[PDB]
Order: structure tokens, then sequence, then C-alpha cells
RNA sequence: AAACUCCAUAUAUAUAAUUUUAAUUAUAUAUAAUUUUAUAUUAUUUAUUAAUAUAAAGAAAGGAAUUAAGACAAAUCAUAAUGAUCCUUAUAAUAUGGGUAAUAGACGUGCUAUAAUAAAAUGAUAAUAAAAUUAUAUAAAAUAUAUUUAAUUAUAUUUAAUUAAUAAUAUAAAACAUUUUAAUUUUUAAUAUAUUUUUUUAUUAUAUAUUAAUAUGAAUUAUAAUCUGAAAUUCGAUUAUAUGAAA
């Protein structure tokens, strides 16, 4: 995420990111979610093995 | 007194692995300069600790 | 090392009969050559040796 | 006036962290010739060194 | 396409905390002011810069990029009595005042410089900084020969520096000077130059505060700079203060990226630049005021060679090293000017816990540090890892430091 | 946009890598040395040129040996080793390496660009 | 090297015939590295050892 | 060579922010001095030579926790328990007659 | 098989007049670990025990060599040697040139690139290594040259010292600091502006194009010099001024 913006030093890309996360605006929780909401669509299938 | 007191932590390990993460060629005093920066700049902007 | 000892223990003991001071045996560093060979007569180049 | 000639003189066979004159020669074939060659040389620098007209 | 918003964060990391304004967020801290004359009470304890210090020192430049100056609301300093009042003193009581100010990279030799300027400020002074001389030595500013002055001009530069001296120092001042001999420039207002093809300035009529203030034609401003030295040399009322910082860069680079029509590089006493900074230095230009002072600073940022060792005495000459390691003629023209050394030195633990106490106070250490660690251990750490009281290594340690 | 002989320049390069990069024969060391003979400080760009300086620049530029001159003389010597029957001409002829290199594999570019008209 | 030239050739050449050393001031190709090189024949005749062992 | 006083510590006789421009290698240097809260109480001046800075600095970290032993002899352990009084046996190995550097081969095709 | 063995590791003794220095070393002998002890939680043949963790005593953790018997009628008669067969004015021996370097296609290995978690300049009380080489030698420092004051780079001039813990090959390089970097209008400069001054803000110019080769990239080639050699065309290596593909 923090590769798609417009400054020419990641440290400063990296440092948005991260200041957007600290304040919960980002679309990486959207692949959180998904995963997760794909974990619950397999429930049964965990086994104690 | 240092018995109570517990060993000092051999290094962060959080930070260790994402510095592992960004470095790469043998060069981690470049990732541990980017990640420093990056800490600094969402300090500055946060005033939270980073 | 044994005969260069062994050696020199001789001439330390030689020099002193004569009256000639001697420091002693300095063990200066040894050299290392070193070669490489492959151990096939003729083609396995990925067989090699060192000497 | 002459060891600054004769230090000058040296050149590169002469430091002076130690001051120690230095020289080396094995051109002849026989080290005779060389100690003889050696020594002459020297001589041949030191008599230059003290004249300074 | 337009990629870059109106608000973004583009430029690399220096250049973007130098200028994003993250100062806004920063708590505002209240300090007592930097006062010369009240250094019994401010010493050994952080200040703030008065507001008129503020304005002067921001537009002479004493405040530059990789300070971590952006961490607070504004820029603040410590009084280090090794430092500063001693310095102060010494530029005081000494007659020549002439120094140049050294120290390992990062000591603080810049704060010092800046601290100068606010004594200047308020000791009712002149300033003339010539802060990044690398400016007219890289070659990215126009140049021009000047037959009159024997001397390539460089009216970019010169623009920007009028002007700097212009909104740096106090109007009084400057109005209060008045021209010792008339002036004849050409005349390059948008509107005006139109109309009056020269601009003339007469003695006791006009002031220095005109001189600064008119506008002539490139080819020209040496002219104008070259009057404007004059002028401040001969009046006899108010000091001036010349500083130059990264002086090293000046002592080390001998020849500028300049070339002349025969494609050979440009002697950098050929230059105007140069040529007034040398003569100021080594006293050829013999400012009439008692307390006139000149004020250089090194840089560790630029190399070093035999030059300024030799001239400060602290090395023999050795004549068989190669000019682009030993400049003998800028070695005589620093001796000719007695210009003395100043070293500043390592801050010690009484320093480093003021510092660190302050940053405690204004919100900018880890909670690593302080939530958890004794003030003894840290303090003594930090002193530790900071190669024994180096004000910058001691703040990367506590904040740029995240391992 | 500087037109200069022909060439079209944008406003922002500087007129040193710019006068290097777009005329044929004349270098990093040339450019620098037209340069400073028409006294432009050396990162000057291409905006800040004035009418008499384009025109110095060109005429300066066109005393010297010019894009066409350049290939002419390259074309000519190729011409000189194919006349003479040399061993280099008969490899320029064939679209094959000239400077002693191997066949067997690779040779592509100089295939691609060896000729008798090369540019 | 404030000091002339002049001064260090004097010293150049007086050292050179002290020594017993060429002095080539203008750098001409004199050739004396073709006669100062060793001779190696001796070692290379001998590689394949003493012809007259008894056989 | 460690004794008693002030935090002052000295590498091949230049100061450890000039020798060491990494902050990792003298955290590492004042671990020991950490691991028992001693950090203000003992004067350095340590002499490394040989190897690059890591190695130095980690040498001197081995050789500051061997000697802080003799000033408290019963804080051996908690100096073995943090690890500063082992050697770190880890060096470069040898590079392999047959293949490339030591470990790694050259590309094996099946046909 | 393992172990003994070698490199490496920790310690002890010995040697070295600490100018062969570095003693933070070198190399001879020896010791050490294929670690021990204790506790608990486990499954069990019931501590007449294994793995799980803990504790405390330790400097204690690696690599190299050695790859059996048989099988592949695997490779080698071009390292060398022999059996059988074949040539003996030629299939044996010498010299001058050429070839082994040819190029449609294909193929296995690698080197160099396709730019901003990456390239370029600079960094002289010269940041910091190891292992090797120098009687068929290594070649410093200083010089002239290209080339400007100098530095760097490459030749030429001349050989300092050393045949080596002594001098030379040889100031390791990345690292780290500063400057720059097209695509990028995210830039420059002309004015004002100012408590961001190596910098911000307002107006004008900074054009012509788009999936694109740059100030990426160095392939191909023109010319002039230089090194080795008796000889550089087939067919060698460097430097400079131009060239600047593909990607
Ligand atoms: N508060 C405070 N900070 C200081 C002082 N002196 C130095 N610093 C800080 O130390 C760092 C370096 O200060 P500079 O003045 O740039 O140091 P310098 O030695 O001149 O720097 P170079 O020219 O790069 O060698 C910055 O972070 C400064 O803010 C001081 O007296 N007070
Ligand atoms: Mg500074
Ligand atoms: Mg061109
Ligand atoms: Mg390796
Ligand atoms: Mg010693
Ligand atoms: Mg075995
Ligand atoms: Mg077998
Ligand atoms: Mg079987
Ligand atoms: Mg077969
Ligand atoms: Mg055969
Ligand atoms: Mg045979
Ligand atoms: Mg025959
Ligand atoms: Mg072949
Ligand atoms: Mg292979
Ligand atoms: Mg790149
Ligand atoms: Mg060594
Ligand atoms: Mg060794
Ligand atoms: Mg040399
Ligand atoms: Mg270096
Ligand atoms: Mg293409
Ligand atoms: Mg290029
Ligand atoms: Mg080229």
């Amino acid at each position: 995420s923090a590769n798609q913006r417009v400054s020419s030093d990641f440290a400063v890309r990296l440092g948005e990111e991260l200041t957007a996360i600290a304040k919960g605006t980002s679309s990486a929780f959207e692949k959180r979610d998904q995963i997760h909401k794909t974990a619950i669509a397999h429930r049964a299938y965990i086994q104690l093995k | 007194a240092l018995k109570s007191v517990p060993i000092p932590p051999r290094k962060n390990a959080t930070l260790d692995h994402i510095t592992n993460m960004i470095m790469r060629h043998g060069k981690k005093e470049k990732a541990q300069t980017i990640l420093s920066r990056a800490l600094y700049l969402v300090y500055c902007q946060t005033r939270q600790d980073p | 090392n044994e005969n260069l000892d062994f050696y020199s223990d001789f001439i330390l003991r030689t020099g002193y009969y004569l009256g000639i001071p001697l420091t002693g045996p300095k063990p200066l560093p040894t050299r290392r050559e070193r070669w490489t060979v492959i151990k096939s007569p003729f083609v396995h180049a990925k067989s090699k040796e060192n000497f | 006036k002459s060891l600054h000639k004769f230090r000058i003189l040296a050149r590169s066979r002469y430091d002076h962290t130690t001051d120690i004159f230095k020289m080396s020669s094995d051109k002849f074939e026989h080290a005779s010739q060389n100690a003889r060659y050696l020594h002459d040389i020297l001589q041949r620098l030191l008599a230059e060194s003290k004249d300074l007209t | 396409a337009k990629r870059v918003t109106p608000g973004s964060l583009y430029k690399n990391w220096t250049n973007t905390t130098h200028t994003a304004q993250l100062q806004q967020t920063a708590v505002p801290l209240a300090l007592p002011i930097f006062n010369f004359d009240d250094i019994s009470k401010t010493l050994n304890k952080v200040v703030s810069y008065s507001n008129k210090q503020y304005k002067s020192l921001h537009h002479l430049g004493s405040f530059k990029k990789s300070q971590f100056n952006e961490l607070f609301q504004k820029p603040v300093c410590l009084v280090r009595e090794d430092a500063t009042n001693s310095f102060l003193k010494k530029l005081v009581s000494h007659p020549v005042k002439k120094f140049i100010i050294t120290g390992e990279p990062g000591v603080g030799k810049t704060v010092l410089l800046s601290q100068a300027h606010a004594y200047a400020v308020d000791s009712k002074q002149i300033i003339i900084n010539i802060s990044y001389p690398e400016l007219f030595l890289n070659g990215r500013n126009d140049f021009s020969y000047d037959d009159d002055l024997k001397l390539f001009i460089q009216p970019m530069y010169l623009k920007k520096l009028i002007r700097k001296i212009l909104k740096a120092n106090d109007p009084a001042l400057l109005k209060s000077i008045e021209l010792s001999k008339d002036y004849k420039f050409s005349n390059a207002n948008p509107k005006n130059a139109s109309v009056k093809p020269f601009v003339t300035l007469n003695k006791t009529k006009n002031t220095v505060l005109d001189l600064l203030s008119v506008m002539t034609h490139p080819h020209n401003r040496g002219k104008l700079m070259k009057a404007i030295i004059d002028e401040l040399s001969v009046q006899s009322k108010v000091p001036i203060m010349f500083t130059v910082d990264n002086f090293s860069k000046v002592l080390t680079t001998a020849y500028s990226a300049y070339r002349n029509t025969e494609n050979k590089q440009i002697y950098s006493l050929d230059l105007q630049m140069g040529k007034l900074m040398m003569d100021i230095i080594s006293g050829e230009t013999k400012f009439a005021n008692g307390e006139s002072s000149t004020i250089l600073a090194i840089s560790g940022v630029d190399r070093t060679n035999k030059t300024l060792p030799v001239a400060l005495g602290k090395i023999p000459v050795d004549p068989y090293v190669t000019r682009y390691h030993y400049e003998p003629k800028f070695v005589e023209l620093l001796q000719k000017g007695n210009v003395t050394e100043f070293e500043v030195p390592k801050l010690n633990k009484q320093e480093v816990n003021e510092l660190i106490d302050y940053y405690k106070q204004s919100n900018v250490l880890l909670d690593k540090d302080i939530t958890g660690k004794k003030w003894e251990n840290l303090i003594d750490e930090k002193y530790f890892l900071s190669g024994n009281g180096n004000p910058r290594e001691l703040l990367k340690s506590l904040v740029l430091s995240h391992r | 946009v500087v037109h200069i002989l022909g060439k079209g320049f944008k406003g922002k390069e500087v007129i040193k890598i710019a006068l290097a990069s777009k005329f044929y024969g004349i270098g990093k060391t040339t450019a620098e040395k037209i340069c400073s003979k028409l006294g432009l400080y050396p990162w000057m760009r291409m905006h800040q040129l004035s009418e008499p300086q384009i025109m110095s620049i060109a005429s300066e530029l066109s005393t010297m040996t010019i894009e066409g001159d350049a290939r002419a003389i390259v074309k000519d010597n190729i011409a000189l080793k194919r006349k003479i029957g040399s061993y280099s001409g008969m490899r320029h002829t064939l679209h094959l390496p000239v400077r002693g290199q191997h066949t067997r594999n690779n040779a592509k570019t100089a295939r691609k660009l060896n000729k008798i008209d090369r540019r | 090297m404030n000091v002339p030239k002049a001064r260090l050739l004097k010293v150049a050449e007086l050292s050179a015939k002290i020594f017993d050393q060429n002095f080539n001031p203008s750098g001409i190709r004199t050739g004396s590295k073709i006669l100062n090189e060793r001779l190696k024949g001796p070692s290379v005749a001998s590689y394949y050892g003493n012809p007259d062992i008894l056989k | 060579f460690v004794v008693r006083g002030t935090g002052e510590i000295l590498v091949n006789g230049r100061q450890l922010n000039d020798y060491f421009l990494k902050m990792k290698d003298r955290e590492s240097i004042m671990y020991p001095l950490q691991v028992i809260e001693s950090v203000g109480k003992y004067n350095i001046f340590a002499t490394t030579s040989g190897g690059g800075p890591t190695g130095q600095a980690e040498s001197i970290m081995h050789a500051i926790a061997k000697a802080l032993v003799v000033f408290n002899p019963l804080l051996k352990s908690r100096l073995h328990k943090a690890g500063v009084l082992t050697r770190d046996y880890r060096h470069v190995e040898r590079k392999k007659p047959g293949k490339k550097k030591a470990r790694k081969m050259p590309t094996w095709v099946k046909r």
C-alpha cells in the first residue's frame, strides 16, 4: 500500500502509510476481513487431528 | 540489587523482524534508517509514540 | 617441526658451551602453499583435490 | 649544513622518522665487491656533502 | 497528470521534514527567552529566542536542515557555559574579534553561530551572514566579468544576499548610517525605469537603507555590493558582524565550478564573493567600528585537508603537499587576519541531563526510555551512546534510534 | 521549446547535456567547451537562453563537424575499406563483426547494424 | 611545490651521479629497461635436468 | 582496560561516535555494562584490531563482560545468562573445491 | 559406521632482550565436550527410563578429509604405461603460412543491464580485513604526458627497499556524510512575499505528447595513441575523441 504514493523515498511513503493506518485509514483491512470471512466460510472442516 | 531486576531485553523482536523484511543484500543500516526515518515521520504527524 | 626443534635445541647447546649468547627458537609464521587439481585423469572437473 | 645536504641527496634512502641511512647493492657478483661499492658510494656522498663551496 | 496533490509530501526525507510544517502539532512549551545580559539566569538551561531574534535569524539562515528543529514548535538552544557563555565573553573582551568555530561533526558549531547572531541582534548590530558558501561555488548561478572591478559577478547570489541583509537587520540602524559619497546606478524598476535611466544617491541625504533598497541591472549588482560593503566599513557608528558558516567548503575548493572562455576553472579569489570574504577575514576591508567582528564556522559535511590546521598553528608547514590538500595563499591570508580558533566542547553529564529532561517535557521521547527506565540509567546510557556528549547523536539516540 | 539548428529541446534540460545528446559529433567535453566559450554557467537550462545566445550557440556549433559531416566521414572510411578490398571491408559488406569477435554465437547486433551505409 | 624546479632537478642529477644512476630529465625513451633486465637463460636451459646422469 | 569511574569510552584512541557510526555497535558494546546496571561507573579503553566494525564491536563487548567479572566475581551468572560471556564461534567457512562460494553449487542440468 | 586425523575454539607452559612488533601476535607440547547436574511434566518394560520444560556448571557451536562390496563392458589408449593389429621414403622427423577464432539454426552454462528500499562525484592526522605472492621477481616515491592549479585514471621516464613476521604487490570496497539524478509541471527563473532562508507562498513563462529508452543501459562501429612480443591481418589487452542497438 505504501508503494502507491508519489514521493521518491520509501521512508517518506512508509511513514505516510503508517500514519494513515494509525488513524484506521487504508485498504489493507479489507484483506484481513476477507481472510477471516473465508475462514468462517470454512468453519466445519477444522479437526482436532 | 541486580537479582530482582530482569535481564534487559536482547533487542526488540518486532522491529528486528520488520527491519529484516526490509533489509536485503546484507544491508541492515539502510533498512534500519528507512524504518527509523518512517517512524520519526509518523510521530511528527501524530505526536504519539511510534 | 620435529627435526627443526631437535636441531634448534642442539644449536642452543653448542652455542652455550662455546660462550655464545643465543635467544632461542622464535616461531616465525609458517607459510602454507596450496594447489588444486582434478582427481580424475581425463574429464571429471567436478571432482577436485587440494594439496 | 652538510647533514642537511647529505639527507636531501640520499632521497628515498633516508627516513627522517628514525634517522637511519639505508643502502643495498647486489649488481656485482660477490659480497666483497658489493661491500666495496657501497663503501665507495658512502665516501662519495660524504665528500660532496662536506663540499659547501 | 497532476500526480502530486496540493497537500502531499513528495520530497525526500530530509527535505520533507525540513519543509512540511511538522512543528504545527508540537505542544507550545514555555521557556525563558535568550538574553546575554541575563546570562546569569538562563545559564545551563534551555531557552527560546526572542521574536525579533527569530525573525532576524530566519532571514539570516541560522537554522538549517538536519537539525531536528521540526521536533519543536520553534528552534531552541541550551546556554552552555563552556560553549556559549565562554565564546561570547571572548568575543566581547578580545580586541581583534576574529574567530573560527571548530569541533567534531555535530558538536553544535552552527548553534553557537546562531547564538552569536542572537547576541548581535539584541546588541543593536548589523549581521552579514553567508550560510551556504557552496551556492556561489557550485556553478548553478549566473556569472559575468566586470572589467571595472576585475572580478566575476554573480547577480543572482548578490540579489538574494542584499535582500537578506535588508530583511534581517533592523531598519533603524540602516537609516542611521548616511552615505559618505555619491553613487549612480542603472535603473531596473518595473515602471519608473522607463522614464528615469539612472538613479543617484547623495551624501548625508540617503542612508544605507536606500542603498539596500535600490534595484539595478545584473551587470551592476557587483557595484552595489561593493558600495554596500564600503559604506558599512567606513561608517563607525554601528558594529558589523560578518559571519560565514561551512567555511571549510571555501577553504577546500580553491577553484570553483565556473569555467572562463578558455575552459579553465575560475579561481575562487577571482570571484567577487570569495574576494570580499577573504578581504574581510584578512583585515584589508578594515571596518571602522571597534566592536565589529568576524566569526566563521566549519562543517563536517565538507572534506578536510592540511590548510586549516596549518593556518591555526596546529601542525607545521610541509611544502611538498599537493595544492589539492594545502593552499598556502589561504593559509597566509588567514594567518594575516589573526583569526583565532574556538573549539566547541562536547556535552558533559549534567548538560545531557538538562537536554533530555527538556525533551521529556516536550513529549519527544519513547516510552521505553520514559515508561520504565530509571532516569539515571537513561542519562548515563545516552551519555555513553552519544559518544560522551555529541548533541546530534544524543538526539538520534532518543528519537531516531528505533532499535 | 528551444530550437537550435533544427533540434528540438525541452526547456528543463541543461545546455551541456542536451547539446552533447542531440548533436552527432559533440560529446560531453565538446559541449562543456562550447558552453564555457560563450559564457553560460555550467548548469544553465534551455529556458534561460536569449535569442542572441541561441544564435551564438548555433553559429559557433556550425564551425565544427556537423552531424552530416561526421556521418559522411564514417561512411567514407567504410567505403575506403571496402574499395581497397580489405578483410574489414568484407565484414562490413556481409553484416558481420569487424573487430575479431566470435560468430559461432551472438553476432546479432553486427548483422543488424553493420553495413556499407552505416549511419 | 613552492621550491623552483631548477633546484629540485639540481638535487636530482647530483644524486644520480653520486649513486651511479641514470638521469633522463626529459623522459625520452632510452631503452634502459631492455639492458637492465636479468638473463634467465641459465634457469630456462636446465628445465629438464642434468643430461649427464649415469645410465 | 576497564577501570572504575564515569561512563567514558575510547576505541583505538578515538571517540566512540567517530569509530563506530552504527548505533547498534555502540548498543552492543554497552550491553554488558547494562546487564548489570553499572553503565555510568566504569571507564572503557578499547583497543580493537582486525575484522570489520561489527566483529570489532562484538569482540569489545565480550572483552568487557570478561573484564567486569574481576570487579564482582559473583556477577558471572547474570552475564552468562545474558550470553555475553560466550564466544561467538561463527566464522567464514572455506570455499569448497568443486563448487562455488561454500555451500553453493553451479546450476545442475538434468539433460 | 563411529573414533583417532586436519582447520577453527577456550585454557596452561615454553620461546621472542616487544627495532623482523603485533605480545590484541607467532608456533611447539598438553588439557577440554560425542558436555555434565538437578527438578518437574509426559508415555513407558516404572525411574532397574525416554522427551518436554526449567534451573546452574561451562568458552564450548562449526567445517574439511575419509564415499565399503558390487553394478553401470559408465569415462580415460590425448597424463603415462603395456597386449593384439596396422605404417616403416611414411600413419615417423623439421621449417614457413593457415586452422583450432568459420556462422543459417539450435543448445548448457555465465557476465552486463532494463533508475529513486538506487545509480554517479567527492571524502589526506587517509574508517575497518583476511589469506596469498615477490632469484625464470615484486616493483614504491618523484617525474613528463593526456590535462586546467591540483587531485583521480592510463602510459612513458627511474628503479627505493626486499629475495621477506623487516620492503613491494596494497590507503580494501561496500558501509557512513554531502551533492546530483529523466520519466516528473514532483522542475527551473522573473518579480514580489517571509518567523520554513540550503526554504515557503501568489502571478507569468517553463509545450506537443504517451506507453514511452533517460543525464538508464554500453552493444556495434570511425579515428589516434599505448603495452607485451622478433611478429597483433586472419587473431591479443588498454586509453582518448565520437558512435549510443536490444533491454
Ligand atoms: N538544544 C540544543 N541543541 C544543540 C545544541 N548544540 C547542538 N545541538 C544540536 O546538535 C545537532 C547538531 O548541531 P549543529 O550546530 O548543526 O552542529 P555542528 O557541529 O555545527 O554540525 P556540522 O557543521 O554538521 O559539523 C542538532 O540536532 C542541534 O540542534 C545546543 O546548544 N542546544
Ligand atoms: Mg554546521
Ligand atoms: Mg553526441
Ligand atoms: Mg564471502
Ligand atoms: Mg607490540
Ligand atoms: Mg569416519
Ligand atoms: Mg563402492
Ligand atoms: Mg545394492
Ligand atoms: Mg563403452
Ligand atoms: Mg583416441
Ligand atoms: Mg602414449
Ligand atoms: Mg608427418
Ligand atoms: Mg576451441
Ligand atoms: Mg560446468
Ligand atoms: Mg541505477
Ligand atoms: Mg595479514
Ligand atoms: Mg596468517
Ligand atoms: Mg606511483
Ligand atoms: Mg579510505
Ligand atoms: Mg524499445
Ligand atoms: Mg551513460
Ligand atoms: Mg568511450
